[PDB]
């Protein structure tokens, strides 16, 4: 009923603060939180991505490390 | 059924809180970008009207 | 239960509404900062685009 | 009561759904003409650097 992106992001409610990344660019590139540090988690393919920094796109390296995914495709 | 359309009401709203929380942070993030570049700006403001200053008495002599 | 958690959403829901209008009252005065800034940089584009002028006719007549 | 104090959650519980899609709409607009008009300060600074040196290379240069 509400978009999947926005359930994606509703799990960064507990993103710890001073993450370098926007929790609206990690849910838009297909990750959800995990809970544990600034771990997240594509609803997709399963690949784990954590320890970002400044300038670091999850879109970009979400492509660079599983082109696989069915929703990477995009 | 309203054992459950209430446990229903529960999940939407609960999801809603969580995802208006983040949204809570991601304007006060913004705030902090609109605020550091308006009172930066005042600065700019000078540099220019420094320079306009050099360019006129610079367009009095040549 | 059920009418605990009736109390409880209805309390949950009446806040959340009020929470939301913090939140977008936020966005209101946020996006008066950014519309100052954007501005900002339209008075200094035509104020340093002049300049950059004045600068290259000084620049021609040496 | 129960019945009544329970539909009346599912009516408003409802409008949230849509208050809530607003709003992030409206925080993302925000944050992105935040984000451009920040960009437009990071160059009405170079704009301001550049031509700041063609006065200093023209003033030596009388
Ligand atoms: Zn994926």
């Amino acid at each position: 009923m509400l978009s999947c992106e926005l359930y994606r992001m509703s799990t960064y409610s507990t993103f710890p603060a001073g993450v370098p990344v926007s929790e609206r660019s990690l849910a838009r590139a297909g990750f959800y939180y995990t809970g544990v540090n600034d771990k997240v988690k594509c609803f997709c393919c399963g690949l784990m991505l954590d320890n970002w920094k400044r300038g670091d796109s999850p879109t970009e390296k979400h492509k660079k490390l599983y082109p696989s995914c069915r929703f990477v495709q995009s | 059924e309203l054992l459950q359309r209430c446990e229903s009401l529960e999940k939407k709203t609960a999801t809603f809180e969580n995802i208006v929380c983040v949204l809570n942070r991601e304007v006060e993030r913004v705030a902090m970008t609109a605020e550091a570049c308006s009172r930066q700006h005042r600065l700019d403001q000078d540099k220019i009207e420094a320079l306009s200053s050099k360019v006129q008495q610079l367009e009095r002599s040549i």
